[PDB]
């Protein structure tokens, strides 16, 4: 209840903080995914436009 | 217009789709054998 501690000394420290920003930004083509280049599933696909 | 499918487009940049080549000739390749099938022989034989 009396008794109390005090610094004397100090130092100065250097500390990093790695934080991600943004990510990769991705396009998607849907005729070319879903149909292999084919005609006759490009004319189905329509309904599912 | 195809692909925003609004035939009105505001300012900006898009991505559009694939609809300019399109095939007009067509390629047959086949090995060149000529023997005939002997279906004469295997269809109508003499006693099945
Ligand atoms: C705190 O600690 C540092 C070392 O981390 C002491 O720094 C020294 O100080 C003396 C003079 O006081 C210099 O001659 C030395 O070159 C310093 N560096 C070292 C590595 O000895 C400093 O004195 C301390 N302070 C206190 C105990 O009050
Ligand atoms: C495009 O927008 C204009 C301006 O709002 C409008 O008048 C026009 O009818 C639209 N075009 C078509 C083909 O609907």
């Amino acid at each position: 209840n009396n008794s109390i501690a005090i610094p004397t000394n100090f130092s100065i420290s250097v500390t990093t903080e790695v934080m991600p920003v943004s990510m990769a930004k991705t396009s998607v083509d849907c005729t070319m995914y879903i149909c292999g280049d084919s005609l006759e599933c490009s004319n189905l696909l329509l309904q599912y436009g | 217009k195809c692909t925003t499918k609004s035939f009105n487009v505001s300012k900006g940049i898009y991505q559009t789709s694939n609809f300019r080549v399109s095939p007009v000739t067509e390629v047959v390749r086949f090995p060149n054998i000529t023997n005939l099938c002997p279906f004469d022989k295997v269809f109508n034989a003499t006693r099945f």
